[PDB]
């Protein structure tokens, strides 16, 4: 019925988005060659909101695969779940863009979006009811957010009432990874206040920081990082799938959390995250994930919640729980913690549950919050766009191959403007 | 190596150009004479001799790039017809 | 799919480029004659190499140089069977460290050979992104027909990526004597038309394997 | 099933013969015997276990058939098949075509006619001879002006070696060219034809051979030939017989005169460095540097082309290199033309001749085009004659001959309406 | 070599990778109450199952 | 005792009646020796439909083999499915038309009439109740392009009533096989359209686009490329040799696909066509199926209909297959096409369902399309013919062997007519 069509750009989704296929393939217990090896019935009736029928006890996910260049789709062809892709899904190019956005915008992405805008539209027309997109990219390239911006700008106006959520990636206060991230995120931002419904911030050094000290990990791969997200992305999208004691779906959660068009950039988080020696020492119930879902580190974003206030926040809990103790968990977390939360909100909490918890856990929760202190990083953004474009630092690979300086000025005044509301609406 | 050049610069010329000579600098001497001779000196051309059974320490496996099938016809289709555009 | 044309022009690229495609073929499993002896695929060496009906690796890559005595030795070494020979471009004389020669007298006629080459390699090219050429800064050769090929591509093959290097002349020392003319000669018309120059000193690495490296009598190796 | 008779006059057709029979017998598993230890199209059969070639040859000399008699091929060839003359012609259309040329057609005809009977279905001429000499000059026009009344309205095309523009070895050139094409106008069909300087100047460029000779020059050729012949011998996707060459690159009755071109010419050593795909010897073959005749093709424009494939070749990627080849601005065609091309694909890999020079591939492409370019070649012909007839140089030898002197006359303003008639139908019309 | 519906064919080159790549590599850590280990946890579950599936390219 | 009498005269015809016995060999279960070896009794009881009687327990194809050159029936005679054909057949002279339809009308191929109609008359009187002729060959060549047309010719003289099928290869726009294919094609069409009931056009481009796009083939020999012509041929009859529960003969495709005697041509198509690799994430059914006959890229000729506006269409399904969702979508892709179909014709599809898959499929389909974007094809030919004649490029092959200047004029004016009367109707 309800049905979810996937979306993955740049590399940065192409390594995350096929490992949460490759983290909710077991949830369905598919086995890589796609024939269904479940041992209970119950996982099994929803199937068709991420994956597709196939003869045979086949299942085939839906997912466009799309960067500019091919050889990130075939490191994950070569993955432990990768020939469950359909192959004429997979869309790639000839030339890379090179860390700009606007080759990734205008340049070679527009020889390249009609493929994938038809694949998409082939794969939305085949649905039984259609409920929103997925889409899975960094604010820092240009393959994965020239690209990215460019395909939610084309879906947003040809099924402009159903939810496009991308899940992004924001650029690290500490230390940058490209040279022109600025210039990226600043351009991205301005294409994603105004399409999509609402985005997920990661930043990747407050995940090293998650997996140094929580997980108390030595030696963090790139799949310890990314199965993080992989599990607090697919928290969100449980009770469309499972049953619930109180079942709210994506919509559900859309209606509850942005208050104003412009205020809907969000910060993830994971509750039953403990070390190796930990696990006897440590007692699992639900004020014990409360703990850790409103815990400071476990936030997935760069933003200390204490320079700030929440607007609303949601924790999509799962598993074997009453909800007196739930939801007066959260009645004593909104009453100790009051000057934090907005006065003019009354509840400031929302809360819901399924019986189905992520694979390899008891109970789990996914924390999601709309802090007012996400504005400094974007603050950090506009200066660091300042600092580079008040003598024309690295423009002319943009300036010399599309767009002009006007485009830029509109940019930064648009990020400018969101720092004002947000201070405007901090202080009541 | 006589039978390639017969002792004339001329015919040692064409079979420089042609490829045909029998002998590579590793059997005659036992040290490299010319200086750019050091670049192959180690290395046994017989006929599949490898760096791997001789010298068995630097040994490494590879962690190489699989070419996808649709990378592979991609690849042909834009070698042979120019006007194939595919996606 | 992704692969890079290299270019060796005089003899600090040829001889930089025995020791590159010496290592080239050592990080692969392809043997010198090009025929590499169950388990997965391997597709690595397409941004070098390219694989023949015959399974013979022919490696992306143009030997010139307007002198003829140090590009033959590739043509008597190991790597004859490596190369296709029609890529090992000599000439008859060299430019004796003049700009004026090999960018004017000399050099302006073994362009249309080149490039044709480059065309050869380009048409085998399944998605071309950047270019290899290996020249110094000192002679005539590497700073004369080095300027005047970059020049040609610009024009060419428009928007690609032509990335160079570069064998910077040394603060105390030179090998030549014209060598200061030379280097402002051909950085007057290569920074126009290109779009990123490495830059690699001699003596640095010759303390470099001094110090750290600690061997004595370092040479070309 | 389908024939050929093969008829090789003269020094050159001789020489060809012997490198394309060479060839024959090995493409077929026969012996120089004529033993073996689809073939019908060429050779006959004894009822012992030999294979006998269906072939003539005729010299007005000795000396290059009495090698041929003495040789490795004494056993193969029939020998009445091998007609001897006496005294050669020396270099005289005269001497071919009026006074010892007369004496012996009737020997040559009867064989022809012993030949053609024994054969089913004979639908082809192909008659190797050459423009320069007397032999290949005066008695080919002499066989021309039987063939045409003793068999009807078969194919006879011809395979002739051209002056090249400035390379020959005779002074009576001029004269020996402009008299024999006043027999293969009304009486030929289509002219296969090539140069010599141009074949060196391939074995030097494209082969790494310096100083070649004639045995190196004839065996590409007797690929050239072999191509041609090969849809009748062995079958493929597309077959093509003798009988719609003529009737594919001869537009206008007068124009036939295509030129050829053999595209993969590699040594041994760089046929294993390259792949040849189809989409590049197609390229090749248009090639101004591959041209077995020498004139630039680019000075002018195309009428109609040939292409014959042999080996492993598919349909679809040779398709593809036509459908790029028509959008080239370079290669330019003429307006009333907009069909071009003709393929035709045999499944037999090409074979080495001995001890050979050309190397073992698995594709090769025939390329014959019918070409406005050629008109240029005939402009110095007729230029070198104007230069050699005003002051009536060499002429005593050819009226002491049976000649007249107003046959050069009407041979030169024939020749002129030739390429009146070349340059007019080459115009874009409007 | 795989069999498929009961006849034997012969492979050249297998699926994916020998090795299991750094990219696509989590730690146990994030599933520990699980049972039978992932195939995506360590090297040796990784071994075991492309040895269990054979398929030609 | 509705019988088929297959003739097949030229290159093409051979080898694609090498293909096209192969297929009804494979469906009714006739051994390459002849033997009959179906399993089930429904293969046993329509083949007398192109078969005949032979002793011993065999049978043998109702089919006579024509060319000039005996080179093409020496493969036919030594090809896979060649020693079922009779030998008394294989009628032939010793020379080849070359490419001309002089030599295959008027001289040659005259001589050689009485004989194939001699065979012709011996087949057709021995059945119990012919229906129609079949034809393949090649209207640029020179065998089946003079010669088959004057069978034709022939033939509808003696059998006024019984209908006919021409299966014809149209010449390409792009690339070109024969140089003088635009004085042959005219001319055979000039016969073709005042004699013939139900014709076929046929492209070699088309097909090569469908083995590159759509079955992903790199190396297509002509066996592949002719098995998609042998499966439309052989999907077109199945009602006449298969119990069905919608039955469609050939003179109900001919009554619902002519309207006006003149407009007879055809687009065919086959349905479930994929690549091999892909087959496993191709989920057949009839939704996809009817989608994949109605795009542009799905035809066997090079005309698109997105030019042009169709006037009938038929559809012939095989296997077991339900009639709800085929009459459904029919009027989905009529009420969603319906700027592509004339108003003045209220329902322009046929459909028809057997209950007899292919060997090797089971749920499959032909598309016939009469369709008015095939006037550009023959636009194409007659600027192809005006200019080679205004120069009389290739003329005297003709004239030399028996023809007249006043009969390329006829052929040309009767051109002009079928476009004109194919572009008169597209007004409404
Ligand atoms: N260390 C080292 N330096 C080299 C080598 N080959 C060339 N060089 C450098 O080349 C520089 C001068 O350039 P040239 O020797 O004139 O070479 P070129 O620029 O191509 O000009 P030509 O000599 O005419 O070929 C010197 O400063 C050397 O440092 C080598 O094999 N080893
Ligand atoms: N390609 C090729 N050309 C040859 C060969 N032998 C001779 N020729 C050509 O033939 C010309 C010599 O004149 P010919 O036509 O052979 O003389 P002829 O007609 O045989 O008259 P006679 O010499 O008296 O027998 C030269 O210009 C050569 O170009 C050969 O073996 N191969
Ligand atoms: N989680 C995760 N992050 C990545 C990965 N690769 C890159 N990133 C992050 O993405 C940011 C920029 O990525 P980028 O190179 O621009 O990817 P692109 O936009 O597709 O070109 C960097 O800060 C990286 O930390 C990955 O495999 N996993
Ligand atoms: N699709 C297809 N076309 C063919 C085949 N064989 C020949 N042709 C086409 O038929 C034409 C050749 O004409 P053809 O009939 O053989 O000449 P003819 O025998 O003298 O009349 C060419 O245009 C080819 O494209 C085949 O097997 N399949
Ligand atoms: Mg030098
Ligand atoms: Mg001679």
């Amino acid at each position: 019925m309800r049905e979810i069509v996937h979306l993955q750009a740049g590399q940065c989704g192409n390594q995350i988005g096929a490992k949460f296929w490759e983290v909710i393939s077991d949830e369905h217990g598919i086995d890589p060659t796609g024939t269904y090896h479940g041992d209970s019935d119950l996982q099994l009736e929803r199937i068709n909101v991420y994956y597709n029928e196939a003869t045979g006890g086949k299942y085939v996910p839906r997912a466009v695969l799309v960067d500019l260049e091919p050889g990130t789709m075939d490191s994950v062809r070569s993955g432990p779940f990768g020939q469950i892709f359909r192959p004429d899904n997979f869309v790639f190019g000839q030339s890379g863009a090179g860390n700009n956005w606007a080759k990734g915008h205008y340049t070679e992405g527009a020889e390249l979006v009609d493929s994938v805008l038809d694949v998409v539209r082939k794969e939305a027309e085949s649905c039984d009811c259609l409920q929103g997109f997925q889409l899975t990219h960094s604010l820092g390239g240009g393959t994965g957010s020239g690209m990215g911006t460019l395909l939610i700008s084309k879906i947003r106006e040809e099924y402009p009432d159903r939810i496009m959520n991308t899940f992004s990636v924001v650029p690290s206060p500490k230390v940058s990874d490209t040279v022109v991230e600025p210039y990226n995120a600043t351009l991205s931002v301005h294409q994603l206040v105004e399409n999509t419904d609402e985005t997920y911030c990661i930043d990747n050094e407050a995940l090293y920081d998650i997996c140094f000290r929580t997980l108390k990990l030595t030696t963090p791969t790139y799949g310890d990082l990314n199965h993080l997200v992989s599990a607090t992305m697919s928290g969100v999208t449980t009770c469309l799938r499972f049953p619930g004691q109180l079942n709210a779906d994506l919509r559900k959660l859309a209606v509850n959390m942005v208050p104003f068009p412009r205020l809907h950039f969000f910060m993830p988080g994971f509750a039953p995250l403990t070390s190796r020696g930990s696990q006897q020492y440590r007692a699992l119930t639900v004020p014990e994930l409360t703990q850790q879902m409103f815990d400071a580190k476990n936030m997935m974003a760069a933003c200390d919640p204490r320079h700030g206030r929440y607007l609303t926040v949601a924790a999509v809990f799962r598993g074997r729980m009453s909800m007196k103790e739930v939801d007066e968990q959260m009645l004593n977390v909104q009453n100790k913690n009051s000057s934090y939360f907005v006065e003019w909100i009354p509840n400031n909490v929302k809360t819901a549950v399924c019986d189905i918890p992520p694979r390899g856990l008891k109970m789990s929760a996914t924390f999601i919050g709309n802090s007012t202190a996400i504005q400094e990083l974007f603050k950090r953004i506009s200066e660091q766009f300042t600092a580079m474009f008040r003598r024309k630092a690295f423009l002319h690979w943009y300036t010399g191959e599309g767009m002009d300086e006007m485009e830029f000025t509109e940019a930064e005044s648009n990020m400018n403007d969101l720092v004002s509301e947000y201070q405007q609406y901090q202080d009541a | 190596n006589y039978s390639v050049h017969q002792n004339s610069h001329t015919k040692y010329h064409e079979a420089v150009r042609k490829v045909s000579l029998k002998t590579f600098p590793n059997q005659v001497f036992r040290v490299p004479l010319t200086d750019a001779q050091n670049f192959s000196f180690w290395r046994s051309n017989a006929a599949g001799a490898r760096p791997e059974e001789t010298m068995p320490w630097i040994q490494n496996p590879r962690h190489c790039l699989i070419k996808s099938a649709m990378t592979r016809f991609m690849d042909h289709s834009i070698l042979n017809d120019r006007n194939f555009s595919l996606y | 799919m992704r692969e890079c044309i290299s270019i060796h022009v005089g003899q600090a690229g040829v001889q930089i480029g025995n020791a590159c495609w010496e290592l080239y073929c050592l990080e692969h499993g392809i043997q010198p004659d090009g025929q590499m002896p169950i388990g997965g695929g391997d597709d690595s060496f397409n941004t070098f190499f390219s694989e023949t009906g015959a399974g013979k690796h022919v490696p992306r890559a143009v030997f010139v140089d307007l002198e003829p005595t140090v590009v033959d030795e590739v043509r008597t070494g190991t790597y004859r069977q490596l190369f296709h020979p029609e890529q090992l471009i000599t000439g008859k004389e060299d430019a004796a460290n003049n700009y004026a020669r090999g960018h004017y007298t000399i050099g302006k006629e073994i362009v249309d050979l080149v490039l044709d080459r480059i065309r050869k390699l380009a048409d085998l090219c399944t998605g071309l992104q950047g270019f290899l050429i290996f020249h110094s800064f000192g002679g005539g050769t590497g700073s004369g027909f080095a300027s005047l090929l970059m020049e040609r591509l610009s024009v060419d093959y428009g928007k690609k990526s032509k990335l160079e290097f570069a064998i910077y002349p040394a603060p105390q020392v030179s090998t030549a004597v014209v060598e200061p003319y030379n280097s402002i000669l051909t950085t007057h018309t290569t920074l126009e038309h290109s779009d990123c120059a490495f830059m690699v000193d001699n003596e640095a690495i010759y303390d470099i394997c001094r110090r750290n490296l600690d061997i004595e009598r370092p040479t070309y190796t | 099933m389908r024939e050929c008779i093969s008829i090789h006059v003269g020094q050159a057709g001789v020489q060809i013969g012997n490198a394309c029979w060479e060839l024959y017998c090995l493409e077929h598993g026969i012996q120089p015997d004529g033993q073996m230890p689809s073939f019908n199209t060429f050779f006959s059969e004894t009822g012992a276990g030999k294979h006998v070639p269906r072939a003539v040859f005729v010299d007005l000399e000795p000396t290059v058939v009495d090698e041929v008699r003495t040789g490795t091929y004494r056993q193969l060839f029939h020998p009445e098949q091998l007609i001897t003359g006496k005294e050669d012609a020396a270099n005289n259309y005269a001497r071919g075509h009026y006074t010892i040329g007369k004496e012996i057609v009737d020997l040559v005809l009867d064989r022809i006619r012993k030949l053609a009977d024994l054969c089913t279905g004979l639908q082809g001429f192909l008659i190797f001879h050459s423009f320069g000499g007397g032999t290949g000059s005066g008695f080919a026009s002499l066989l021309m002006e039987r063939l045409s009344v003793d068999y009807g309205k078969k194919s006879k095309l011809e395979f002739a070696i051209y002056p090249a523009p400035q390379v020959s070895t005779a002074v009576v050139e001029p004269y020996n060219s402009i008299l024999t094409t006043h027999t293969t106008l009304e009486h030929s069909d289509c002219a296969f034809m090539v140069d010599n300087e141009a074949i060196y100047d391939i074995c030097r460029r494209n082969l790494d051979i310096e100083r070649p000779t004639y045995t190196n020059l004839n065996r590409l050729i007797g690929q050239i030939v072999s191509s041609i012949t090969a849809s009748l011998r062995f079958d493929g996707a597309l077959n093509v017989d003798l009988t719609e060459f003529q009737t594919n690159l001869v537009p206008y009755p007068r124009i036939h005169f295509p030129l050829a071109t053999y595209a993969p010419v590699i040594s041994a050593e760089k046929a294993y460095h390259e792949q040849l795909s189809v989409a590049e010897i197609t390229n090749a073959c248009f090639e101004p540097a591959n041209q077995m005749v020498k004139c630039d093709p680019r000075h002018g424009k195309y009428m109609a082309c040939c292409m014959l494939y042999r080996g492993d070749v598919v349909p679809k990627d040779v398709n593809a290199a036509i459908a790029t080849i028509k959008t080239k601005r370079t290669i330019q065609f003429v307006d009333w033309c907009p069909t071009g091309f003709k393929v035709g694909i045999n499944y037999q890999p090409p074979t080495v001749v001995p001890g050979g020079d050309l190397a073992k591939v698995q594709r090769a492409v025939c390329m014959l085009s019918n070409t406005t370019a050629i008109a240029e070649a005939w402009a110095r012909l007729d230029h070198k004659l104007d230069l050699m007839y005003a002051k009536r140089a060499f002429v005593h030898w050819y009226v002491g001959e049976g000649m007249e002197e107003g046959e050069f006359s009407e041979a030169r303003e024939d020749l002129a309406a030739l390429e009146k008639d070349y340059e007019e139908v080459g115009v874009d019309s409007v | 070599m795989e069999v498929i519906h009961g006849q034997p064919y012969c492979c050249r080159e297998l699926e994916g990778a020998d090795i299991l790549s750094d990219t696509f590599y989590s730690n146990e850590l994030h599933t520990p109450l699980e049972t039978a280990t992932r195939p995506t946890a360590s090297e040796d579950r990784y071994q075991k199952f492309r040895q269990s599936l054979q398929r030609c390219r």
